[PDB]
């Protein structure tokens, strides 16, 4: 087999292939995750360089791993499918042997472990992908939002963004998200997520996708018109 | 220069630079001394600490009841090779009810090190070993280099400043070879030999490591207040 | 050892691009233009052959349009040999699915499979990627008519109309200008040929330089029929649409 | 011995060129002229027996090879590469086809199988491409008479008539003028001998020319492939 | 250029420079010789005494293969040992199948093909040893010498290492002055002399002489080391000839 | 799993004051057919050990080669191959014992019973048994197969326990062995008159005696 | 058919006192009605103040005792000459014996 | 390019030396061994205020008698921890006892040099392995990616390490109490941390014979930080 | 310029390593020649023993592959022996599998197909040798077939190999231009050997002693090499007419 060590240390103590994978994430369309009191919302950018698309069949940016956990990402799209497949398989394998669905932390830890494996295995490059993994643990009403990245590190976030101009939307969320009082309702949480995207998206509701995840496997993706109502309400308040 | 990228490449003067660089790792390692009489064989090792909070890196490893070595250089490689010796010693005992000859032990170490120097991908071992033992032909001392070269000697030293201890032994040769049936006097000569390779630092209680094997003496290591007797 | 001669086909550039994928796309940009257009009552595949001599036997020739099963076809842009490797893999996946579930493979599942293979060559193995971009024209009873494309990166996307190969920038503007959602197959046939007629690097568009195909449910008793157009039929449709 | 060349030696350059395929084609260009012409009732393939020494017995070196009873092959470029392709082509015509279906493969499929082997040398680890272009002439019951070209890339095209190697540009122009869709096999052989005379410097006779036909059955069937004798060629050279 | 950076690469000359660099390591090593006599062979080697701490007679260089073949080499000593280990495996597999002990020409090609194999790939280094070996078989005595390239030939006398030219000159005198042949006991004495004469090229450090021999009359066709009185008799003969 | 085809019968042995004696008849039976009358079943290893082997003859011949090969291998890079680092009976035995048990544990045994008789470096008598199952034991008298039933009773009257070994001379021990071989010839249907005997003494070394015969044969009571 | 097992007889006896223990065994080794040896030791000192016997099929017994003795040696190497406690020895022996669960050591072991 | 297991001309493995540079870039981790216990403490170093800092797990349980703190590319440690845990439990399965801290450390370190062309590169993370056993008492070890491990009375690794080590040099004596060591880790962390030390960006832990390995609550550490501030203001 | 280090195409469509293996062919500085009689095939080759310490009996570049097939090598001896051992192995395996003696040309093509593989696969170098196979084939009669580092192979009426091959080739070409036949019209192999030696003397412009030549002869059902004394007899006959 092809054994060649592609991810290796450089004289200054950096693994360039892992760092160059982060640059592929930087290029990817923006993704955002905001957890409320009783929900998590995953917002995702859709670049409008591609029109004449068929939105019914084009791969959606948020993926279900199980009925209670979702995964969105920024970076290489083809690479994301490999992590999503592996996670979905592990989700069923966990149910099969533990008789209980994965916790969001567990599912995250697995995906992050796969990303890590590719940074010190021969013949393979790291995943050009960072993920936001969100959902609710079984029989638990506390929201969960995790982030992973090519190096294999993962951690828990009150809110987070990844991808292109994530610096700007992280700036926004850092000032607008209060930990002592998070978005109490679904409305507030979705609003704050759309607002944060509108800092970067700079265009209509076709370029914003929203998915709301609630406890007890209650996942729903918002339509264009539902999102467009938030876009209308945000800018009408802004004119003041 | 251009011919030091891997072990598989000869230089234009017939040199293997990776092997020579591995040899260099030994010289950077701490000093250890080996010497023997007709009855006993002694290892003396100056252990090295990282700082004053740290322990002193163990230099001497036991391979069988009648054989063991001291190391200088990459300690993990000494672990790999010592473990390999332990297995060969063990295989001899189990299959042939026979203690492994010290000369044959050296031959096995040589050939294991050699394979790493002729094949692509790997690397030479980055450690030098002094193997002492007492077998069916009396006391023995060996010097192992990771080039593959193993050498039977009356006495020697390897590591940093080891030339001073090596000259001392070269002078003392006729004295210490005659220290038969007296372990303490042979250890004294080994402690006096390793002293010639010291600068600034001197032999303290948790600094010095001594081992001995002989006629009616199993391979036993002495550390701590056990070696205070010889300071 | 061998490391000296390794191109390292599966690495990132400092910018975060996959060198070989980018250069394979550059290869594909020079290949003959292929166009897929999806109508409400069928899909059109049109593609331009390249170099072509008068001595090329056209009726027994297939460099662009291939059949994967009775429901799904592909238009190729890039190395024909590389495409045929992937095609025979796709043809098998379709039959494996049929054998397992006793139902024809859904178009997106087949496409994902091929695209996952292409992805694998960009992340591991140390081999060059496949210098091929596909347009998948297909029908299933979940999503009806579907157009997709995949490229050497292993990324795939769905389309109403799309081009691959040469002059895609020019082709995609002309399609974006004249396409409409209520369009019909006969109109899409005309749009496809008009687009190629303008984007072609040849002096004129003739029957001998074209491969053409339609996937119609337009058959008796609501069943999907693939029609790979014969040389004489491409010549008729060129006269019908008024290009020659 | 580890075959450590598990990585491609043919890769895409920045311009989109596959260097080694292009260079393999350059090798084919330097090779001796061979050609193929398709008649209504047959196909002809021909090439020059470029004798490396006059002491060498050029009868032993067969440039024109039988692949199946109804399929023949000729080449331009590197002879040793051609030889091993003829070996594999003959074998694959038995293993993957005759031993399964109880009949020989049709021309197009055997061509496709050869093309596959040449493609794999263009992408597999630790190999250069084949330095030959093949001209495969053949007949089968449902497709009739056919002539194909196969390049180092693995690409193949069907031809009415064509030429490859040294004087291919000039030879193809010559064929374009002479070819029509009402040629009889004898007319095609006549044209082949004319076309081949242009590219040949030295001696031009049945001993320095190799020429075979796919035609009528020579007495389950008889074989349609027939290699013309040194005498048979010379006879037609008097009516030239 | 760059043709010398990888093993198994033909330079534009037609040469494999990595093999020729292995030869430099051989030329750097101590002197070793072989002398074919009437009914056998004699091997001898220069062992440089680096220090007084080296135990005399202990660091043996000449190696036995099977019970009838002697091997000695100059250059990288571990590479020599690796080649002898393989030779022992070859000689063992031959005897296992064919019953008879391996013939010397047969054994010579077994080493030859193996050393040659290490010039066929860039993933291995060539052998850094010229190996002089031989013994007595059913067809009589045979002396061989095997280079890093895989080249070997039969010899009347052989020599390699740093003192090879000095030795070769001496071997050439013996071949001329004894056409009817040299006896086994004569060859031991001459071997001692030739190592002593070839020590002028390594004259800085003093050395230790080591001799072995196979002879149909003197050792029953088996490889034995020259020890004790016969060794001292040869050293005395050698010491007398230099003075 | 096999079955033994050509077979050798009893190997008998005993310790005496200075060394060990071992003996075995020169027959290779082929079932009831007394096929091969010139089979040596005592195989010396160096000048301090004799391995006596009963059971399958092809497997004996395999073991014979393993021992021949062991001598060769011990000589390699061993300047003391004829002195301090020569093969010992205990080494030779342990090797064979390892082999026999390994082979039984792979369900493919060497179909033999072996007695290794010899004298060690320090002058100690070595006498130990091993068989196709890897079962090992030592005793002042050892015998395989048939001899275990007839030879041991006779030989144990000379050396019944360890304390009798220093009291037994080589003449007494050799007589006892030759007597036992006679008793076996009368009563073992798969034995022969012709045998080999080997004495390994700590002073006089290895004495190997070939072409011996059972004599002094009492048949005269038959005529009645 | 080849039977890999045999019975070499013998009998062993362990008794635990308050500050001591004994392990005894007869020194007779047999097969069927024949005596092989009247003195073939069966109870072994294995080091670390542990005595062991594996009575039954003497080959499997010797094998096991040898393997455990070696396990003691490698426990010293791998854990800084630490004394193998009798409870630890016992668990180590369980894994040695269960290792051949489907081709058992045909012995009743006592330490 | 060049081999992964190549020696430099000084007699060092390049990749090992470069991984040591990665470990210098890591967050600070400090260990202090005493006769009452071994204390492990880490800098959490949250990259943003939105990151929920209790999810930064840089101190980890291997067994009840062995804890572990990490510094460097912390993702690399997961497989090392996994191995350590499996090793500890497996040894208890084979021998019905706790595994010695040195033996555990040695087992972890045996992975370290299993790299070449096995894994493709060394680990980019150093470990402080703290524990207790009956033979050698309370122990602190430093496990590098070179495969070497040193025992330490006290040790700092990561970005603040040479500064912290010099501080540990002066402060450590053989008569330190556990409470003293806790404050001393907090003191030295606060010195070498960029951000101001509190209960949410620093974590303490310890391993005692009685209670085993315990990661400290944020409430418990908060009281020790308040105890530290007052005792530093006290002179 | 790594296209010159391994067996891949240069921009010109060339394999430089193959070309440099062809140059290694003449490194021995030996010329070989092969001719065919009626009943036989004779191969002669220069023998050079520069060292007096060499056992001249072991200095040989002619090999007995099978009983019917002989092989002379132009190139370095280690690669010659590599090729010899493989050809022997192939010829033995052939006889086992197919129940008749491997024909000369079938072996040549086999060794050629192996040589081709080293020109396409990168990890294997070509052998720096040209292999001239000779036999009296039971179907084709007297046979000469030659293989090179490229993997090319072809049958010959006669051939010559080495540094001065062109001189020997043209000398032979001119003789066959006169006789107008593909062989030496001679009953005894002894006289075909005399022809071979004579035409090498004329072509190279050097006289030979018995120890300067090495001769191989193929007849029906055996190939054999001539001793020094057999060659001396051959040289005497040449001189005497
Ligand atoms: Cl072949």
């Amino acid at each position: 087999g092809y054994d060649r060590a592609l991810s290796i240390f450089s004289p200054d103590g950096h693994i360039f292939q892992v760092e160059y994978a982060l640059e592929a994430v930087k290029r990817g369309t923006c993704a955002v995750g905001v957890k409320g009191k009783n929900c998590v919302v995953l917002g995702c950018e859709r670049r409008s360089t591609l029109k004449l698309q068929d939105t019914r069949i084009t791969p959606s940016k948020v993926s279900k791993i199980d009925s209670h956990v979702v995964l969105s990402f920024s970076g290489l799209n083809a690479d994301s499918r490999i992590l999503i497949e592996k996670a979905r398989v592990e989700a069923q394998s966990h149910r099969l042997t533990l008789e209980d669905p994965v916790t969001v932390e567990y599912l995250t830890r697995y995906v992050a472990g796969v990303q890590q494996r590719y940074t010190q295995s021969g013949g393979v490059r790291p995943f050009g992908v960072s993920t936001l993994i969100a959902g609710f643990d079984p029989r638990d009403d506390e929201p969960k939002l995790y982030q992973t990245e090519p190096s294999g590190i993962y951690s828990s976030w009150s809110a987070q963004t990844i991808g292109r101009n994530s610096k700007t939307v992280r700036e926004f969320l850092e000032k607008n998200y209060d930990r002592k009082e998070p978005p109490a309702t679904v409305e507030e949480c979705v609003k704050l997520t759309v607002r944060s995207l509108l800092e970067v998206v700079q265009t209509g509701a076709k370029n914003i996708e929203i998915t709301v995840v609630k406890p007890d496997s209650d996942i729903v993706a918002l339509s264009s018109e539902e999102i467009n109502q938030y876009v209308t309400q945000i800018e009408q308040e802004k004119q003041e | 220069n251009n011919y030091d990228g891997d072990t598989v490449t000869f230089s234009p003067t017939g040199r293997l630079f990776q092997v020579e660089y591995a040899l260099e790792a030994i010289k950077q390692g701490s000093v250890t001394v080996g010497l023997r009489s007709n009855t006993h064989a002694v290892l003396v090792a100056l252990k090295r600490n990282a700082d004053e909070l740290s322990s002193y890196q163990k230099k001497i490893i036991k391979c069988d009841e009648h054989m063991g070595l001291s190391l200088a250089g990459l300690a993990p490689d000494a672990r790999v090779l010592s473990n390999y010796l332990r297995q060969q010693c063990n295989y001899s005992s189990l299959v042939f009810n026979r203690k492994l000859a010290v000369e044959r032990a050296g031959h096995l170490l040589c050939d294991k090190a050699q394979k790493n120097t002729q094949s692509y991908g790997g690397r030479p071992y980055g450690v030098g070993l002094l193997i002492i033992g007492y077998d069916k032909s009396g006391a023995h001392l060996l010097e192992f280099q990771p080039s593959g070269n193993v050498t039977e000697l009356y006495g020697t030293a390897i590591g940093a400043r080891s030339q001073g201890a090596k000259t001392y032994l070269e002078r003392t040769l006729d004295t210490f070879i005659k220290i038969d049936g007296n372990p303490d006097e042979l250890i004294k000569a080994g402690v006096e030999a390793i002293s010639q390779s010291l600068r600034d630092e001197s032999l303290t209680v948790d600094n010095l490591s001594i081992a001995i094997v002989g006629k009616d003496t199993p391979f036993t290591i002495y550390d701590g207040e056990a070696v205070a007797k010889y300071i | 050892g061998s490391r000296r001669y390794d191109s390292r086909t599966t690495i990132f550039s400092p910018e975060g691009r996959l060198y070989q994928v980018e250069y394979a796309l550059e290869s594909i940009s020079h290949a003959g233009t292929a166009i897929g257009i999806m109508a409400s009552d069928g899909i059109v595949l049109a593609a331009e052959r390249k170099v072509t001599s008068t001595l090329l036997e056209q009726d027994t020739s297939t460099e662009k349009l291939y059949k994967l099963n009775d429901k799904i076809a592909v238009a190729v842009a890039g190395l024909t040999a590389d495409a045929e490797i992937l095609i025979n893999t796709a043809r098998i996946h379709a039959q494996n699915y049929l054998k397992t579930y006793n139902e024809d493979i859904p178009v997106e599942i087949l496409v994902r499979r091929l695209s996952d293979i292409k992805q694998g060559y960009t992340q591991h193995g140390g081999l060059r990627p496949f210098g091929v971009s596909f347009i998948y024209a297909g029908y299933d009873d979940r999503y009806g008519y579907q157009l997709y494309t995949s490229n050497p990166s292993g990324n795939y996307t769905g389309w109403k109309a799309i081009s691959v190969g040469a002059n895609t920038s020019a082709a995609q503007t002309l399609l974006q200008m004249d396409y409409k959602d209520d369009m019909k197959v006969d109109d899409a046939i005309e749009l496809a040929l008009k687009t190629l007629s303008k984007t072609t690097d040849s002096s004129a568009l003739t029957y001998d330089r074209l491969e053409f195909a339609t996937i119609r449910k337009g058959a008796n008793d609501g069943e999907v029929y693939q029609k790979i157009f014969k040389p004489q039929e491409i010549k008729d449709i060129l006269v019908k649409t008024g290009i020659t | 011995m580890t075959d450590r060349y598990s990585f491609s030696l043919t890769t895409f350059s920045p311009s989109g060129k596959l260097g080694q395929i292009d260079y393999a084609l350059t090798a084919v260009k330097q090779g001796v002229t061979s050609l193929g012409i398709k008649a209504t009732n047959g196909v002809v393939i021909a090439t020059e027996k470029k004798s490396s020494s006059p002491l060498a017995m050029s009868e032993t070196l067969s440039k024109v090879s039988l692949l199946t009873p109804d399929i023949g092959a000729v080449y331009s470029g590197m002879g040793p590469d051609y030889r091993v392709l003829v070996d594999k082509s003959r074998k694959v015509a038995h293993t993957s086809y005759k031993r399964i279906y109880g009949e020989y493969p049709p021309t197009k499929l055997l061509v496709s199988e050869v093309a596959k082997i040449m493609q794999e040398a263009t992408q597999s680890g630790g190999v250069r491409p084949f330095g030959v272009s093949l001209l495969i002439a053949g007949h089968d019951e449902f497709n009739g008479f056919s002539l194909y070209q196969v390049d180092p890339s693995g690409s193949y095209f069907p031809w009415k008539a064509t030429a490859i190697g040294k004087g291919s540009v000039a030879a193809k122009t010559f064929l374009e003028k002479r070819w029509n869709d009402e040629l009889e096999l004898e007319d095609a052989i006549h044209i082949a001998l004319l076309t081949l005379k242009e590219s040949v410097e030295g001696e031009f006779n049945g001993d320095t020319i190799e020429l075979a036909i796919i035609g009528d059955e020579n007495p389950d069937k008889g074989p349609r492939f027939r290699k013309l004798t040194s005498q048979e060629i010379n006879d037609r050279l008097e009516a030239l | 250029t760059g043709y010398d950076l990888s093993n198994s690469v033909f330079s534009p000359d037609g040469r494999n420079f990595q093999v020729e660099y292995a030869v430099k390591a051989v030329e750097n090593g101590t002197t070793s010789i072989g002398i074919k006599c009437n009914d056998g062979v004699v091997f001898a080697v220069e062992k440089l005494i680096t220090s007084k701490l080296l135990v005399p007679q202990k660091n043996v260089k000449i190696q036995v293969v099977d019970r009838h073949i002697g091997c000695v080499y100059s250059g990288l000593i571990p590479d020599g040992r690796h080649l002898v280990n393989r030779g022992r495996e070859e000689a063992a597999s031959f005897k296992k199948l064919y019953k008879t002990p391996i013939p010397i020409p047969a054994f010579a090609d077994r080493l030859g093909q193996y050393v040659q194999a290490h010039t066929l790939y860039n993933s291995v280094r060539p052998f850094g040893v010229s190996t002089i070996f031989g013994g007595v078989d059913k067809n009589g005595a045979h002396l061989y010498m095997l280079e890093p390239s895989g080249s070997y030939w039969g010899y009347k006398g052989a020599a390699t290492g740093k003192g090879r030219q000095s030795a070769k000159a001496e071997l050439e005198k013996l071949v001329d002055h004894h056409p009817e042949g040299l006896s086994a006991r004569e060859a031991v004495k001459q071997a001692a002399k030739i190592i002593y004469l070839a020590h002028e090229d390594n004259k800085e450090k003093d050395f230790e002489l080591e001799i072995s021999w196979c002879s149909l009359s003197e050792t029953n066709g088996l490889h034995k080391f020259v020890k004790g009185d016969l060794l001292q008799e040869a050293i005395d003969f050698a010491q007398k000839e230099i003075n | 799993t096999q079955q033994p085809i050509v077979t050798g019968t009893s190997v008998i042995s005993m310790k005496y004051d200075n060394g060990v004696i071992i003996a075995a008849d020169n027959l290779g039976s082929y079932g009831s057919l007394l096929r091969f009358n010139g089979v040596e079943r005592l195989i010396p290893v160096g000048d301090n050990t004799v391995v006596g082997i009963s059971g399958d003859i092809s497997d004996m011949q395999h073991i014979e080669r393993l021992l021949k090969d062991l001598v060769t291998e011990n000589a390699y890079d061993n300047p003391l191959a004829d002195a301090e680092e020569a093969l010992e009976p205990s080494y030779i035995f342990e090797y064979l014992a390892t082999v026999m048990y390994q082979r039984r544990s792979k369900m493919n045994p060497l179909w033999n019973a072996i007695i290794v008789a010899g004298v060690q470096s320090n002058g100690d008598q070595f006498l130990r048994y091993v068989n196709l199952l890897g079962v090992t034991y030592s005793s002042p008298t050892l015998a395989t197969g048939f001899g275990a039933h007839m030879a041991n009773p006779l030989l144990r009257k000379v050396v019944d326990r360890e304390s009798d070994i220093p009291k037994t001379t080589v003449q007494v021990a050799e007589e006892a062995i030759v007597n036992a071989m006679r008793v076996l010839y009368y009563r073992d249907a798969r034995s022969s008159r012709n045998f080999s005997l080997a004495i390994i003494d700590k002073n006089t070394g290895l004495t190997f005696k070939k072409n011996l015969q059972v004599e002094n044969m009492k048949w005269d009571f038959a005529k009645d | 058919q080849f039977n890999p097992y045999g019975d070499n007889g013998g009998t062993i006896l362990g008794i635990a006192g308050e500050d001591f223990a004994v392990l005894a065994g007869d020194t007779r080794n047999i097969t069927d009605y024949s005596i092989n040896s009247r003195y073939e030791p069966k109870v072994f000192d294995c080091g670390d103040n542990i005595v062991m016997s594996a009575n039954g099929f003497a080959a499997d017994g010797d094998a096991l005792v040898k393997r455990f003795k070696n396990s003691v040696k490698w426990y010293h190497f791998d854990h800084n000459d630490k004394k193998l406690s009798i409870n630890s020895a016992a668990r180590n022996i369980q894994h040695l014996l269960y290792g051949k669960r489907f081709f058992p050591y045909y012995v009743h072991t006592i330490i | 390019d060049r081999g992964v297991s190549t020696f430099s001309p000084e007699g060092r493995l390049f990749q090992v030396e470069y991984s040591l540079e990665a470990i210098k870039l890591g967050s600070t981790a400090i260990g202090i061994a005493t006769k009452e216990g071994v204390v492990l403490g880490v800098e959490k170093r949250a990259t943003s205020p939105l990151l929920e800092s209790d999810s930064i797990e840089k101190i980890v349980e291997i067994d009840r008698h062995i804890g572990c703190a990490m510094s460097g590319l912390t993702a690399d440690a997961r497989s090392m921890i996994e191995h350590a845990r499996t090793a500890a439990v497996t040894h208890n399965l084979y021998y019905d006892e706790d595994i010695n801290v040195e033996s555990l450390t040695q087992s972890v370190c045996d992975l370290a040099l299993r790299f070449g062309e096995l894994m493709s590169r060394p680990f980019g993370v150093a470990l402080l392995i703290a524990g207790h056993d009956a033979d050698d008492g309370y122990q602190l070890f430093h496990a590098e990616p070179s495969g070497t491990f040193y025992r330490y009375n006290a040790k700092a690794i990561g970005s603040g390490s040479e500064g912290a080590q010099a501080e540990l040099l002066n402060e450590w004596h053989s008569s330190l109490t556990l409470k003293e060591a806790e404050l001393l880790v907090l003191k030295i962390l606060k010195q070498v941390m960029e951000e101001k030390l509190d209960e949410n960006n620093a974590q303490l832990s310890c391993i005692t014979k009685q209670d085993g390995f315990k990661i400290y609550d944020n409430e418990k550490t908060a009281e020790l930080i308040k105890e530290l501030k007052e005792k530093e203001a006290a002179e | 310029g790594y296209d010159r280090h391994i067996t891949i195409f240069s921009p010109e469509g060339r394999l430089y390593q193959v070309e440099y293996a062809f140059k290694a062919t003449n490194q021995t500085n030996i010329n070989s020649l092969a001719v065919r009689g009626k009943d036989c095939t004779v191969v002669i080759s220069q023998k050079k023993v520069p060292d007096k310490l060499l056992d001249p009996t072991t200095v040989s570049y002619i090999f007995c592959i099978s009983r019917t097939i002989g092989m002379v090598v132009n190139g370095p001896i280690p690669d010659a022996r590599n090729a010899a051992l493989r050809a022997k192995a192939e010829a033995a395996e052939f006889r086992y599998k197919y129940g008749y003696d491997m024909p000369c040309d079938v072996l040549a093509k086999r060794m050629a197909n192996l040589s081709q593989i080293y020109t396409q696969r990168a990890y294997m170098r070509p052998l720096g040798v040209i292999l001239t196979f000779v036999s009296v084939d039971e179907e084709l009669g007297p046979s000469i077939y030659k293989t090179d580092p490229a993997g090319y192979y072809v049958g010959y009426k006669a051939t010559a190999t080495g540094p001065k091959q062109q001189e020997i080739t043209t000398n032979l070409e001119n003789h066959f231009k006169k006789s107008k036949i593909d062989h030496i019209n001679e009953e005894s192999w002894e006289k075909v050997v005399e022809f071979a030696i004579t035409h090498m003397i004329d072509a190279l412009g050097t006289e030979f002693s018995k120890n300067d030549l090495e001769v191989g002869v193929a007849t029906k059902d055996k190939f054999f090499t001539l001793s020094a004394e057999n060659i001396e007899e051959r040289l005497v006959a040449i001189a005497e007419q």
